[PDB]
């Protein structure tokens, strides 16, 4: 994940080192929007895509697919995936990469974060839930990451799409479904809210 | 330009067949290859497979045993069928028009070339949650809270369907009340939190009770919350 000031150039590498001849495609995915094709056949550009976006050549062997975006602008703030085709590697059925590009020159409002531990009432019911409430942020795009102690957690995480508040800022909530055992065993859990390149963290301990 | 839209007939219970449709407008399905893609929370953006009129059709190794992609020329629709759906098949599904080219890096007669596929037109994608969720009332839990302000709330957990209503002290407390939109969980049930911001000094004086109402199951719960 990278953050770039408007006007500067962004560099995103994706995939493993190349073995044979390649045809790399690059895809752009903005939050809650259909993905787009930005690059195909390594360097070729579909209609509409500006020459600011450029891809890496499939030479020499051993190169890593790199997408370069010069003179960055707000619109280029999105997730960037690559789909690699290599004459010596088996066809890929999962897209690679996923790097998020944040552009820094934008008007914004940092999120407020409140994290609740599981309630003693829920625990007696042999269930546990961490509640991370996110409010008052703008634009309406956040990414939430959970930490059991120091290690990231993927399982059990449920996060809502950002919703517009009455004051035209955004709200969102992330839930971590957890067993009471997992809750007690770990020293602590953290909710990490990233917004326009800056992350806000809250931690609770059993 | 061309437009694509992914949709389901509706709700998928475990061990039922997931049936998705990709309606194509501004172009005929017979002029292009077509692909389905999905993003499962457990994994990343994965290519399900592609289909074509010529019979040029292949599926992902991990899904080949359960998936069927078909072309409906009459309805100009691209179809996806996934037998024995489970929570593992939950996520967002994309339909996309697929193009192809040939990477020629040697003599064509020496088989020194390969065909590559790329997606230039994607749909918004549709969300698929596989569950046996049915009418169910919510469980209500207190979210307990020196100086400064404090956030106390109520966790309205595991109900279906939407919606639920939440007030505080029967409407006597509306200041600093923020009810968040519910999350749809992998269980197919919903959960939301209602938090009210208050002065710490007030924690002793005032009494706090959230009033939760869920019509579909005729549930009414009054949960007192304290520190
Ligand atoms: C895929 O997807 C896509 C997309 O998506 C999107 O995006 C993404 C990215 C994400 O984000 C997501 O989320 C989103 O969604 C899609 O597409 C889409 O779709 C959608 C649907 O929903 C839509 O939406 C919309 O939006 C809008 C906006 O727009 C804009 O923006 C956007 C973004 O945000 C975009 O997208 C678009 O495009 C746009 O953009 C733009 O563009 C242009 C051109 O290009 C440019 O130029 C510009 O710049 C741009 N911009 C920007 C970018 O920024 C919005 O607005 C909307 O909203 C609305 O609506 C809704 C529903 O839908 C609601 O909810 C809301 O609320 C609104 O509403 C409204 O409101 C208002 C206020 O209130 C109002 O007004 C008022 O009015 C009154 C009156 O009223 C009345 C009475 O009277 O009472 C009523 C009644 O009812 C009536 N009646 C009748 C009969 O009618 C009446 C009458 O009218 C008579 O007249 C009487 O009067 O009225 C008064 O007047 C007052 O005063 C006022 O104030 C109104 O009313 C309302 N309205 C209504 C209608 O309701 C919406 O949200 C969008 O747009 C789209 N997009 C596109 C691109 O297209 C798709 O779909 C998919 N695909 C597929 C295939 O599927």
């Amino acid at each position: 994940d990278i953050s770039v000031a408007p006007g500067e150039t962004a560099r995103i590498s994706c995939g493993e080192k190349s073995l044979g001849s390649r045809a790399v495609q690059w895809y752009q995915h903005r939050a809650g929007q259909a993905p787009s094709l930005i690059i195909y056949n390594n360097q070729d550009r579909p209609s509409g895509i500006p020459e600011r976006f450029s891809g890496s050549p499939d030479s020499p062997f051993g190169t890593t697919a790199t997408l370069t975006i010069t003179s960055v602008e707000a619109g280029d703030e999105a997730d960037y995936y690559c789909h690699i085709w290599d004459s010596r590697v088996p066809t890929k059925w999962v897209f690679g990469g996923g790097t998020t590009l944040t552009v820094l020159g934008q008007p914004k409002a940092a999120p407020s974060v409140t994290l609740f531990p599981p309630s003693s009432e829920e625990l007696q019911a042999n269930k546990a839930t961490l509640v991370c409430l996110i409010s008052d942020f703008y634009p309406g795009a956040v990414t939430v990451a959970w930490k059991a102690d120091s290690s990231p957690v993927k399982a059990g995480v449920e996060t809502t799409t950002p919703s517009k508040q009455s004051n035209n800022k955004y709200a969102a909530s992330s839930y971590l479904s957890l067993t009471p055992e997992q809750w007690k065993s770990h020293r602590s859990y953290s909710c990490q809210v990233t917004h326009e390149g800056s992350t806000v963290e809250k931690t609770v301990a059993p | 330009q061309m437009q694509l839209q992914e949709s389901g007939p509706g709700l998928v219970k475990p061990s039922e067949t997931l049936s998705l449709t990709c309606s194509v407008s501004g172009a005929s399905i017979s002029d292009s290859y077509w692909s389905w893609i999905r993003r499962s929370p457990g994994k990343g953006l994965e290519w399900i497979g592609y289909v074509h009129k010529s019979g040029d059709t292949n599926y992902s190794p991990s899904l080949k045993s359960r998936v069927n992609l078909s072309l409906d020329t009459s309805k100009n629709q691209v179809s996806l069928s996934l037998v024995a759906a489970t929570a593992a098949d939950s996520g967002k599904y994309y339909c996309a028009r697929t193009l192809h080219g040939r990477r020629i890096y040697g003599i064509v007669a020496f088989n020194e070339w390969f065909t590559y596929f790329y997606m230039d037109v994607w749909g918004n994608g549709t969300q698929v949650t596989v569950s046996s969720a049915s009418t169910k009332g919510p469980s209500v839990f207190p979210l307990a809270p020196s100086g400064g302000t404090a956030a106390l709330g109520c966790l309205v957990k595991d109900y279906f369907p939407e919606p639920v209503t939440v007030s505080w002290n029967s409407g006597a407390l509306t200041s600093g009340v923020h009810t968040f939109p519910a999350v749809l969980q992998s269980s197919g049930l919903y959960s939301l939190s209602s938090v009210v911001t208050v002065p710490s000094s007030s924690l002793g004086t005032q009494t706090y009770i959230c009033n939760v109402n869920h019509k579909p199951s005729n549930t009414k719960v009054d949960k007192r919350v304290e520190p």
